[PDB]
DNA sequence: AAGCAGTAGAGCATGC
DNA sequence: GCATGCTCTACTGCTTCGATATCG
């Protein structure tokens, strides 16, 4: 019930808290637990009964944001160390699952069935716990986690999982100001996604439904600085997420989220004549009127 | 190493990658070439010195960055790729030097095994023999790192089996001729993780090697042998850590006797030794049982990775050696995961090794020799395939028959048990072989009817049948009158043999009513009964409304009559001869009737009927004209095992409700009088003070008034008797008010004037409880009652 | 009391027909000659030598009874009392319509 | 410090 | 380790009375 998955909280940061006392010898045995937990629930049906990824966010929510609200009594230097545990378990899962497609995309099919189950599920899990508490602890692991995400959805282009991903680092760079000055590693992560923006903008091209919704997703959670170089290749990516967005809210939430933050950010010479083409696909979403649509 | 390592940092991996780009092209040495003595190259020195020293302080702890990681893989694998280096490498990896973060210990070289791993298992598989003999040379000096070292490079060549599967019988060879180099390990006073680590390294080696564990030739074996025999026959070991050591005695549960006979020895010591003392008394939670049950938890699944003979004889002898083990569902169901492996063959010799342990004579008890068959050979015979079970048969035909023609000794009672056990576990064995096997194999002219008699037959195959189902009715219709022996072991033992005819007569016999000629049939004038031979007629059955662990489900619910061992194989008959083959009712529901209606015959008889009517209502359905008068004789008798409205007359009465619209009790005046004595037992006995029971007591009557209606009396006298209490503070008037709105709810009336309380004084009685004030089911009940019934005399006036 | 429960123990290991069970129950049975030897109690060890013998006499336990007359179990040796100084002597001088359907088919 | 009417919610049974 | 009523206990308000301290 509530009230005792709070007391299962704390025993297990308990004893990842006993164990991380014990040297580096058991320090390596945090990563193992955390990397099979990680895997177990990552295996579930996808969405006494069943229960899915959904349940087990709270707790590797309490992992990852609430050493503060228990060692102040038991008797952030742990939260560090379990947030790189599970960068290190995430994408450790990523470089050993088998997601090859099999001719039966016309009707292309996974040879391992269950390896792509398990692969989406770990992508919907973490699409809710990276991007909490990101204000330091993703800083040190952008350049690695986003070259390693990239080399993975060059060889795996028609994957839809490997966008979401994408999107999600991006995100959590763009919340802690990664891309400012533009240190090696940051510039080498910006031409990285400079190069791999224009890559995905290509082969979207051939996507329909939710290769399309992430690749646009994904397009449009890239800063201002690298958009505002090449503007107009992905204007046509925004009228795109403003077009799908209306029977697709969360597409018309990130194309609305890339419109606010192209207007503040880009110049406004370089985006004046791109108004007269984003701006007219948003009166679909003005054709309210309170009629039987109450 | 540091937080802004950044600029000086980045040039390092350039000359990395630049320098394992010259190795790529085969000239790492023409531009870097050794400016040390002989074969250590002073670069790549230099490079591992570095990596090792700059991960502990001579300044801290220098915590490693993620880049700083992988520069530092990069540098190992460039200091490796320079040449040599195997020697000072496994040097640096037995070194004793401690460090301190800042107090706990941890070694260098530990630490540094730890951090990378995986470069250096790389290249220790990649120079082995040097690496193996100089690792095993130092192994007393540091025998926990040098046993750390070699699981990991086994471990690590296990994986590599996709392309380097060669690379894996070398590792296990040459680790494997140097075993007497870790001779110090399993020995006398030795520490408990150096014989761990023994058995870690065993177990990886015997994952990668095949042919060492299970021959007697290629050389090591005598060395393996005897290392794994003393730590798993020792006493300075514990229980749970010797039952480590039975995880891969999968691995010698095939090699052939000599050796084998000693590996039984010492799993018997091991037994005789560590085990309970044979009745599971160690109490549950002690570190006695712990230790105990998470042995026998590895040992089932030895057991049921490795199907053998010397572990299935072994675990069937401490399963079936008091009267219920601690873990039985664990060992069904690793007897359930032994039958169904295929290989038609190997199922046989467990069949024939379970099967010797209660035919021979070795005598322990009766019960002991027929847990044998009864918890473990049943199992594996019911889920064995198909093709495997007629080749235990054709072995068994002829000792089963010869066992089951002989004649008793009455004089002493211990062979005359064993002969009753012996018997009783040849008649279940012959009864499951019947159940799951065709027709054809059994009955027509096959090799089994064959093999009863000498050689073939010219017979149309009824010479076994025939001889069995005279012996099974001559057993299970015996008849004692001073024969006061052995009446438990002789019951289950007529029990055995009803069951066998069972599972005979359904499988040979299709025509019409062959199965009336054995099932059914008693002679009375002759003392030649069933059913008194199957019932025990002497013990308290108490059918409880309420229970307190619930679902006691099997699938039908199993109470206390509903685990006889002979009512579940009668309904699968029953159920049978429905879908085999009005005309009023069959000699095998005539049989049945004379004895369900009857208060002469005994009252666990009447029960058992009962029950069996309940179970298969289905059967009755058709024939509920004749088949209602007994049970509701049964249901409003005199006794039933109950003192009050208890599960069996609840059950019985649910089921004729059930049958209402095909045959009502407003027939005959028998079936009236007993429906009105059902009425007023009911009536008397509602109350239970468990709410919910007091519910359903009442939503009974009230469907079976619904259900009947007409040939009934309503006890006005017992509701007036049931409300006219004059106490203001009780409940108890509220029985009587409930019963009234029972009544009131069909369309029946209140007091008919017969009952003798002058109808001023019991509706006086009645509408006095409104002054009861106290409970709200007294006052406000008694209103609602009242109301109805002005309703109802308004209505017919 | 625990004399007792062990008896029972010991009647469990002659229940038992393995073989290192035998050698178990005879090292009892020599325990408990010894605690017999000292506790003073020869009433006790003249009862349970008559227990056994009795016992595995109306049963059969043959091999046992082997071991039995092939080491020395035996009542007691010394005057039937409570002492002397007597060798194996007295051990060795006291035991040294059915049948229609019968063929319708 | 106690009688005496009036009530509100605490604590508990019960739920199949 | 939750939801729903039911009983009945404990409290308040009002009012009387009696014991105590105080004043002409």
């Amino acid at each position: 019930s509530p009230k005792m998955q709070l007391v299962c909280c704390r025993a297990i940061v308990k004893v990842f808290l006993a164990l991380a006392a014990k040297g580096p010898v058991l320090r390596n045995c945090i990563s193992t637990v955390v990397h099979q937990g990680l895997i177990r629930i990552c295996s579930k049906p996808v969405v006494w009964k069943v229960p899915t990824y959904k349940d087990y966010v709270d707790l590797f929510r309490h992992l990852l944001s609430s050493d503060q609200m228990m060692d102040s009594i038991l008797a952030e230097s742990l939260n560090h160390l379990l947030y790189d545990e599970f960068v290190k378990s995430v994408l450790k899962i990523v470089e050993k699952l088998d997601l090859t497609l099999e001719i039966q995309a016309a009707n292309l099919h996974p040879a391992k069935p269950k390896d792509f189950s398990a692969f989406i599920n770990l992508v919907e899990f973490c699409r809710e716990i990276l991007p909490e508490k990101q204000a330091e602890f993703f800083e040190p692991w952008v350049y690695s986690f986003s070259y390693e995400l990239i080399l993975q959805s060059t060889r795996l282009p028609l994957i839809s999982g490997f966008y979401k991903l994408l999107s999600i680092t991006v995100r959590n760079a763009k919340k802690i100001k990664y891309f400012e000055g533009v240190d090696p590693e940051k510039y080498s992560c910006f031409a990285l996604f400079v190069k791999f923006g224009k890559e995905v903008a290509v082969k979207m091209k051939q996507y329909k439904d939710e290769l399309l919704a992430s690749c646009l997703t994904f397009l449009l959670s890239l800063p201002h600085n690298i958009i505002e170089l090449d503007v107009r290749a992905y204007v046509p990516a925004l009228q795109m997420a403003f077009k799908l967005g209306l029977s697709y809210t969360p597409l018309a939430e990130v194309g609305l989220n890339a419109l606010e933050e192209w207007s503040i950010y880009i110049d406004r010479h370089v985006m004046q004549p791109y108004y007269k083409d984003i701006l007219p696909c948003l009166d679909g979403y003005l054709k309210t009127s309170a009629l039987s649509d109450e | 190493y540091g937080p802004d390592a950044q600029v000086d940092r980045s040039r390092l991996a350039a000359v990395v990658s630049a320098c394992k780009q010259l190795h790529r092209a085969g000239l790492l040495h023409n531009i870097l070439p050794s400016q040390s003595t002989d074969l250590h190259h002073s670069v790549g020195t230099e490079l591992l010195s570095l990596v090792y020293k700059g991960i502990a302080p001579g300044q801290c702890l220098p915590s490693l960055d993620l880049s700083c990681k992988q520069l530092a893989s990069g540098l190992l694998e460039l200091a490796f790729a320079f040449g040599g280096l195997c020697e000072r490498l496994v040097s640096l990896l037995l070194n004793p030097a401690v460090l301190s973060t800042a107090v706990i210990h941890f070694s260098h070289g530990e630490y540094f095994y730890s951090l990378f791993s995986e470069t250096i298992n790389t290249e220790l598989l990649k120079n082995l023999d040097l690496a193996v003999l100089e690792l095993m040379q130092s192994s007393v000096d540091n025998t926990k790192m040098v046993s750390a070292v070699l699981n990991g490079m086994l471990d690590q060549s296990f994986r590599e089996r996709a392309n380097q599967k060669h690379q894996g019988l070398k590792l296990a060879t040459t680790i494997l001729q140097h075993w007497k180099k870790c001779d110090s390990w399993w020995a006398k006073d030795s520490p408990l993780e150096t014989k761990m680590a023994v058995l870690a390294l065993l177990a990886k080696i015997l994952q990668i090697d095949s042919s060492v564990s299970f021959n007697t030739s290629h050389g090591s074996f005598p060395e393996v042998f005897t290392t794994y025999i003393s730590l798993l026959a020792d006493t300075k070991l514990d229980l749970h850590l010797k039952g480590q050591a039975v995880t891969l005695l999968p691995f010698f549960t095939s090699l052939t006797g000599g050796s084998l006979e000693e590996l039984r020895r010492v799993l018997e010591q091991l037994i005789v030794a560590h085990f309970p003392m044979q009745s599971r008394e160690f109490p549950p939670g002690t570190p006695r049982f712990n230790n105990y049950v998470d042995c026998m938890k590895k040992f089932l699944d030895a057991l049921e990775l490795s199907q053998s003979p010397m572990l299935l004889e072994l675990m069937t002898e401490v399963l079936c050696r008091e009267q219920q083990h601690v873990m039985e569902e664990l060992f069904q169901s690793s007897f359930r995961r032994i039958a169904r492996r295929g290989s038609c063959v190997t199922q046989v010799g467990l069949l024939e090794s379970v099967y010797e342990m209660f035919r021979k004579d070795d005598p322990r008890l009766s019960f002991t020799r027929q847990s044998f068959v009864d918890r473990s050979l049943l199992t594996l015979l019911w889920h064995c395939s198909l093709d495997a079970l007629r080749e235990f048969f054709s072995t068994i035909v002829v000792d089963a028959i010869d066992v089951l023609k002989s004649r008793f000794t009455k004089l002493n009672e211990s062979t005359f048990d064993t002969q009753i056990t012996k018997k009783m576990g040849y008649y279940k064995i012959l009864d499951v072989m019947y159940s799951r096997l065709p027709k054809d194999d059994v009955h027509a002219k096959e090799s089994k009817i064959n093999q009863v008699f000498h050689g073939s037959c010219i017979t149309e195959g009824n010479e076994l049948t025939k001889t069995l189902i005279k012996l099974c009715y001559d057993a299970f219709t015996e008849n004692m009158a001073g024969e006061n022996q052995l009446l438990e072991r002789r019951r289950l033992y007529h029990c055995a043999a009803y069951n066998c005819a069972i599972s005979v007569i359904c499988c040979v016999f299709n025509e019409l009513k062959f199965y009336q000629g054995f099932l059914f049939s008693e002679k009375p004038e002759k003392n030649l009964l069933i059913f008194e031979n199957l019932i025990d007629l002497k013990r308290r059955y108490n059918f409880p409304v309420e229970v307190e662990v619930p679902m006691e489900r099997k699938e039908l619910e199993m109470d206390e009559l509903n685990r006889h061992e002979c009512m579940a194989p009668l309904t699968a008959l029953v159920k049978h001869m429905h879908r085999s083959l009005p005309r009023d009712l069959p000699s095998w529901m005539k049989f049945l009737h004379g004895k369900l209606g009857n208060p002469i015959v005994p009252l666990n008889i009447r029960l058992f009927l009962a029950k069996l009517v309940i179970n298969t209502e289905e059967v009755f359905r058709p024939y509920a004209k004749h088949w209602l008068s007994p049970l509701l004789q049964l249901a409003a008798s005199e006794n039933n095992g109950g003192e009050g409205i208890h599960y069996m007359v609840v059950e019985i009465v649910a089921t004729i409700l059930s049958w209402t619209g095909l045959a009502t009790p407003t027939g005959v005046p028998k079936d009236e009088v007993l429906a009105n004595r059902l009425l007023n037992f009911l009536m008397k006995h509602v109350f239970h003070p468990k709410r919910a029971v007091f519910r359903h007591n009442l939503e009974i009557i009230k469907t079976l008034v619904e259900c009947w209606k007409d040939c009934l009396s309503i006890p006005y006298r017992l509701i007036f008797e049931k409300f006219s209490g004059k106490d203001p503070n009780s409940k108890d008037n509220s029985v009587g008010i409930q019963l009234l709105g029972i009544v009131m709810a069909n369309d029946l009336p209140p007091y008919d004037p017969q009952c003798g309380i002058q109808s001023s004084e019991y509706f006086q009685a009645l509408v006095n409880n409104m002054s009861f004030v106290r409970y709200k089911e007294v006052y406000a009940a008694a209103a609602e009652v009242l109301g109805l019934i002005l309703r109802y005399v308004m209505e017919r006036k | 009391e625990a004399s007792n429960q062990l008896i029972n123990h010991i009647e469990q290991f002659l229940d038992t027909n393995e073989t290192p069970y035998f050698m178990k129950s005879i090292d009892c049975i020599r325990a408990f000659r010894e605690e017999a030897i000292k506790f003073s109690e020869e009433q006790r060890f003249n009862n349970f030598l008559k227990a056994l013998q009795e016992k595995v006499e109306i049963k059969q336990l043959n091999h046992f009874w082997e071991i039995v007359v092939q080491d020395g179990i035996t009542l007691i040796t010394k005057e039937e009392a409570s002492g002397s100084s007597v060798t194996a002597e007295e051990a060795k001088k006291f035991l040294a319509d059915v049948d229609d359907l019968l063929d319708m088919i």
